[PDB]
């Protein structure tokens, strides 16, 4: 994987640069954001099952999606969903730590609408469950945050679709 | 020409097209 | 409605079974737990060789239990009877990922490991590779010192899922492995 | 089934059924008009036997339906109704097919973790469970009504 | 897999019924078949090696199949075959026994076809070696269980033309 | 026994016995009884069934008691009726438990191994024990003889 | 393992000895106790978890055990030592269906002296963690199986001790 | 080209080109270097595609390559081959333009009549190209598969 | 071949060939005229060895030629004496190639199921060999029949 | 795998044919050239070393091949890259040695063009790496063996492009 | 040996020797009086051998014998000649056992790390061996000086 910092270093790397002004300046706009990043894990990991809790309800129970024929009907495939949706926010929150995505496309994205057309499992309602978790974590995390945890989510939703 | 596609009478690691010519049939004999 | 079979299965966990072996414990039993690893190991799909490479004192030492489970598994991989018939005929690179499935239940997971184990396979070898994997972390905590192999379907490293689907029961074993006498393929049919 | 049960033991070992596994076949199958007739029994009082275990279940544990109760409120508590009526449907399957395998990947498998995040309480929904066993029992003869119970328990059993 | 007593079940948990009136009917029907099917297996089972030996006799074997250029030349090859044939006998036993045809295409019918493209394996030839057990089966097991046992034996063949 | 394979198949899953896996115990302790009887009814009849079996054994195949013949000679055949005395004994245990169990050990796995070595011919071991089958089952009623006729038929499949 | 039935079984199989009468009045006992059996392995299988929580509570908990310096102490080791409780309570349940010992030695017993001696794990405070459970099986049970149950659970503690 | 197609129809109106046709234009441009990198990869390749579809067209149809098939003897089938690896350039020609048009003219208008003449079966080669498909389009991504497999399709309903 | 052999070994170790794998290969390799010579000679008279064979064969055991023979009639017999002249002619193969590799994937692996199947007496075929090296021995010299021989015995020895 | 004798002993025993005079002709052709063979392949093995860097100062290093931004940049991917030169080299040795190519194709060739493109490997430039080694193996040899191992080589290199 | 290294791949294979394997055993023993004649030829020269190998890298590498060398000083290269009189000394060892079993154990498995920690250049050990070849070669008939070469290629290939 690579963060904001490493992915400049890389880039300079391949060029054989010593890092120059265009560099530090990139690096400067990430540390100046740092302890903000910090604070808004904080609320997301220890707010975690409430932002399933509440996205799931907003965006995917109370449905055809939990009733037979459905594909998070079972609990065990309920909980295989929650279970999934744990390590979107998971993720998110270490990319929007990193300031990369490419974390998300290493570890989350690589291989998957293909692994949810094999199995069935329904790409356009799990976007939903990703966009849901997003705007309870906007809330959550205040104006500070907000722009920046959101990204990741986006990240996330259009790497399906 | 047809060069390229000539070296293709090795096949795979064993796929012939079929049949292999003349093929000695001793039944008969025997 | 989308009925029990429709997400995941429910054909494989039943089909999943965990052997163990209890030392003191029968000959059938330990027998069908014998067999199963040699069906999950060289592939053997019908479970069980026509008295074949099987194991002359390594039966007597996996039982006995001179030699525990995971250490019969190892002297399984690396021996004449597995390099000919799954290594005998491919390129440096399927090899390794047939390597990892019957003993991992997978395939490689990442652009990364297509490394470390072609580069095993590169210089030390084969006897060195199978060891490599029965030693890893991933193979000790899922099946520890005593637990059969089985076939696995995991969820978790992203896009495991299906590469596994498609690995291990989707897509069998083609290619024979000796070079002796290629077949004819002109005659699919048996009319009289 | 008995039979899916019967059989995956069989392909596992590469290899036809026993004679013990026939045999039980056949046992099994011999049981089905009357298999048949208890799920018969059940299904006829299927709304009756749920409200009656509804009332059982809170007498022993009332607290769910009070302020902080999980099934506070009248649709709070028609969900737990409907969850009661579920497993009795489930307990009905797997009379007829004679073993548990319908039962668990449809309601015991994944159950604890889906629970788990509802924060019902899974263990005063095992005595809720129980009470049903108490009305429907009550609605069968002798032998049919222990024939049921088995099934009853295993869900109390898997539950937990 | 699934077998008439599961498929019930499953048929009508994603339609989220109770077993009612039609499903009872059917389970019925498997169940008093049952008995019947146990014996047949007993037959088969302990006829296997005779059946196959039979079958190839019939046809197989005696023919431009095991001369050169045959697919079953060679030892190799010919025991590979005898093989396969133990298997098409063994799992058919299993699909009458469970009264459904569903392991026959999860674990024998499943790619088999392009399997045998890609050897060179003749499907044609194949048939036959599975139609000519299916006649030694009808003898053995008896009127109760003919028809039953035939099934599928027909199921496997239409399976790879 | 039904027991010991019942069990044995629960520890594996470390889970309890189910509803099922019970369902077949209860079966057989009712057939215990009758299989109890069918077993004792073999043993009292045991010298007439060898005997007549290894009549019409040497009929059938009058070459194995011939110049070349692993049977051949009269201590050679007092050997061949003992282990056909062997087999009978099995089959009995065999019915009474339930499962095919203890005959396995005590008498197929290995069988091919010991005999290969004696250069006996197994097939027509089949044969003795398919003659067996005949005489034993000319001794019990028609649903006692099929149940007894599975496990002759049984130990006919494992010498093959 | 072995169980009555196969106990009897071997024991003739190794004199090469047709079962004979006095065998046989060995296994119409088995036959007879049956019923009561299975009924009662029914009933401690549901309430499993209530039963458990009754022989830690009179033998083992609110002590030194549990606290600091105890080999309860800890989330972890409290709970490796229900979760052993519960191996005892199912296999001693295996034992009395079998009626027969022998699983208890080949499965559970084995070794398992030394193993605790190696780990520190407290003998004489298992002993009647397993004498609790007992206790309290025997009332759940009821006359007819109170006995039969009880001797496995004796079984298990003479084995540590 | 696309544009050929555009403009001719344009001409025929004698009027210049309007809003839509442009449209098509502008995706064509967009799409061409997506297009000529298809064409890039399938014709790296090519060798691989062309044999191994001529494994799997022998294998569904051995009868070309039997003692009366048009395809008959090693150089019956490397003329066979070349004809294999003709078609599957003009499938990157066509992918790469964005229409079809030289194809056509190169390999299907007077197709029906070379081959009748030869004495070829069309529809075994509307199978070789098939297999072609199959190949190609294992060595591309979903989208840029799609893409190609268009053209596959249109040169087997050409041949028919 | 000794070749193969020597190679697989190399390539499964990673490594170049050992001092000693070169030195066998140049040993063997010298052989090579001295090795033609000898499939030449057997070659020439194989019409003449196989019957030598079947004669031999059929003295030592006119059983396999009697009713209840594997070889019993014209045509039974005649197979019989093909299986012998396909034997001959893998040992043909392997004194060239120095080794077993190609013998053993055409004509031993597999064999126990194939003749077991049909029912062939094992050992009897293992008799046939036998008669085959007596005959094909008596046309070689001292050297290049002892060299033969040790293939006549391989495939003795590989049916056992 | 298969060396020039086995090639005619397989083409032969699918058409069932003892060796006849052309087979033998072929099969002196192999033997009258072997003792050069391995006169050959001791040059090579035991300047492996001094060949592959050669070979690489020739058509690989002091390039942008060897800067960032090139393939063979970083020691981890110089190290892989003289390590394939390796595979090669020792491979060729092989096939000359066995008088057949099948080898590099059943072990080398087989999946190799994907591999490459898939990582990004510049394969004109890795058939350079084996023109070179070829170059640098037929002025060590000499006369004797120079066309023979030669050819497998370029065997290799119009397997990649 | 050559006969350490037949038997292990035999029993590893749970099985005896093949042809092969007892033909190189019968080729190689053959070939004894000869292997120890090498052998006793180069024990007899040893110090020769060993002085001259010393002289020819010293000439080739003067460093190594220099300021920053690893051999710099009298009492450096006298442990330096000691080396090579050690590798000599295996090279004897392996002619007569006709493979390196021994050599590889004593000198050869380790032997990177062991140079590594003293720093010594690898690579200038291997001219070392090549200097040796060059005089224990010139100490022997032609075909006998080969025989011998392999042995010092081997090492030289080993330290690498
Ligand atoms: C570490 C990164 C990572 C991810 C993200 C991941 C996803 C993933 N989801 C899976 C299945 C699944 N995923 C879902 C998800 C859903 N069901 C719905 O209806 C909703 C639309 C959605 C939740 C919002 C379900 C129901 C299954 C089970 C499918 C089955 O029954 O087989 C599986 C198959 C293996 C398994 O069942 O665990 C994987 C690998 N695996 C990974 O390694
Ligand atoms: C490779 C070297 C090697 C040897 C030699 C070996 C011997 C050996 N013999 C064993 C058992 C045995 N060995 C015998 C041997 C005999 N029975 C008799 O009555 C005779 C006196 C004798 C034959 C002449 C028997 C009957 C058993 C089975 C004991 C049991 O039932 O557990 C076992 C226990 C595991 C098993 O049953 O296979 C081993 C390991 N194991 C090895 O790895
Ligand atoms: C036994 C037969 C066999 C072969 C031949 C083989 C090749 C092979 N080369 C690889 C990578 C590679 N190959 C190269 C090769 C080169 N880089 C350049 O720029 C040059 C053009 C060229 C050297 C002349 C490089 C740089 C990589 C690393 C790619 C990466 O960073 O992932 C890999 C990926 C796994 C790994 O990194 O080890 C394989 C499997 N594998 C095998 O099993
Ligand atoms: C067949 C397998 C299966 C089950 C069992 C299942 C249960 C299930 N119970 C639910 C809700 C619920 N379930 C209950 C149940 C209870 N409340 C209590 O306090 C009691 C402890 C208990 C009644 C006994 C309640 C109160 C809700 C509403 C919770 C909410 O909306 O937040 C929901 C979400 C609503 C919906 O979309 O349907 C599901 C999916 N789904 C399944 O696929
Ligand atoms: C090159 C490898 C190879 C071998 C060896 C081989 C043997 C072979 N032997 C056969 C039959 C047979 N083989 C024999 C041979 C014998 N009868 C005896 O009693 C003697 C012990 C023995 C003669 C020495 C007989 C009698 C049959 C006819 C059996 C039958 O038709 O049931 C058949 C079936 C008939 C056919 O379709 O050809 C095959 C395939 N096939 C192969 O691909
Ligand atoms: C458990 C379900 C299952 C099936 C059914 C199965 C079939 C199967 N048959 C195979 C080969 C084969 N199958 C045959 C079959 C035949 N030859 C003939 O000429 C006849 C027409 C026919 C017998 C009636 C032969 C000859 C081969 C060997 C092809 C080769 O040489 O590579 C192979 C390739 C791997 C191997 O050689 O074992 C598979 C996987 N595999 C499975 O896992
Ligand atoms: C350091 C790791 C560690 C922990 C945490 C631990 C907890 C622990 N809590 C206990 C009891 C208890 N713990 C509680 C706690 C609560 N009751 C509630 O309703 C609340 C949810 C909660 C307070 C926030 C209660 C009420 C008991 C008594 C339960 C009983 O006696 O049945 C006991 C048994 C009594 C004893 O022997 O000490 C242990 C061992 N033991 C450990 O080794
Ligand atoms: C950023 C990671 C990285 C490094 C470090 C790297 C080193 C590197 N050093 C090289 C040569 C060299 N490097 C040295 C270095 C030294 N000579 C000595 O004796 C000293 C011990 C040492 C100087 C301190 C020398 C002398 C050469 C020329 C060797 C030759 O041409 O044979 C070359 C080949 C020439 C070229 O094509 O550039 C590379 C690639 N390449 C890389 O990608």
């Amino acid at each position: 994987m690579q963060d904001a910092i490493t992915a400049v270093i890389n880039n300079y790397d391949v060029q054989g640069k010593y890092l120059d002004g265009a560099a530090l300046d990139k690096l400067k706009a990430y540390f100046t954001t740092g302890a903000v990043r910090v604070r808004a894990a904080a609320v997301i990991s220890s707010n975690a099952t409430t932002i399933i809790k509440e996205a799931a309800a907003k965006a995917l129970i109370y449905s055809d999606l939990t009733r037979p024929g459905g594909n998070m009907y079972t609990t065990r495939r309920y909980a295989a969903c929650i279970r999934d949706m744990d390590y979107f926010l998971r993720y998110a929150t270490y990319a929007m730590l990193a300031g990369d995505p490419s974390i998300l496309d290493e570890r989350v994205l690589n291989g998957l609408k293909e692994t949810y057309n094999s199995l069935g499992v329904p790409i356009a309602a799990t976007v939903g469950g990703i966009q849901a978790m997003k705007e309870v974590v906007g809330g959550l995390v205040g104006p500070d945050a907000a722009k920046e945890a959101s990204i990741y989510f986006d990240y996330l939703s259009s790497g399906l679709s | 020409p047809t060069a390229g596609l000539e070296p293709f009478v090795r096949m795979s690691r064993m796929i012939r097209s079929g049949v292999p010519e003349d093929r000695e049939e001793p039944d008969e004999l025997w | 409605g989308q009925s029990v079979e429709v997400g995941v299965g429910t054909l494989r966990r039943q089909l999943e079974h965990i052997y163990r072996i209890a030392p003191d414990a029968t000959r059938s039993e330990k027998d069908v737990a014998i067999n199963a690893i040699y069906r999950q190991v060289l592939d053997v799909f019908a479970g069980i060789p026509p008295s074949y490479l099987r194991l002359s004192e390594a039966e007597s030492k996996l039982k006995n239990n001179e030699i525990s489970v995971r250490e019969f598994v190892r002297r399984l991989g690396r021996s004449e009877n597995y390099r000919k018939r799954f290594f005998e005929p491919y390129s440096s690179p399927k090899v390794v990922e047939l390597l990892t499935k019957h003993f991992l239940g997978r395939a490689p997971i990442s652009q990364q490991e297509i490394s470390t184990y072609v580069q095993i396979l590169g210089t030390k070898g084969l006897a060195a590779a199978v060891d490599a994997i029965v030693e890893s972390p991933e193979y000790l905590t899922i099946f520890n010192e005593d637990i059969v192999p089985y076939r696995r379907y995991p969820t978790l490293p992203a896009g495991n899922y299906r590469a596994s689907v498609r690995v291990n029961d989707e897509e069998l074993i083609s290619q024979s492995w000796s070079s002796l006498s290629p077949t004819y393929t002109g005659y699919q049919y048996v009319t009289r | 089934s008995v039979l899916t049960k019967a059989i995956v033991n069989a392909d596992a070992e590469a290899r036809y059924l026993s004679p013990g596994e026939l045999d039980r076949i056949k046992s099994f199958v011999a049981s089905g008009e009357r298999r048949l007739r208890i799920a018969q029994t059940l299904t006829e009082a299927r709304e009756r036997i749920v409200k009656q275990a509804g009332d059982q279940l809170f007498q022993i544990r009332p607290d769910v339906v009070s302020p902080g109760g999980n099934a506070y409120g009248e649709k709070m508590t028609a969900l737990c109704l409907r969850d009661l009526d579920y497993y009795l449907r489930l307990v009905t399957y797997g009379i007829v097919a004679g073993d548990v395998t319908p039962i668990e990947e449809i309601g015991i498998i994944g159950v604890k973790e889906m629970y788990n995040s509802l924060q019902t309480p899974i263990p005063a929904v095992a005595e809720g469970v129980r009470a049903m066993k108490n009305v429907a029992t009550s609605l069968l003869s002798g032998d049919d009504a222990a024939e049921a119970g088995f099934y009853f328990d295993y869900l109390v059993g898997a539950m937990q």
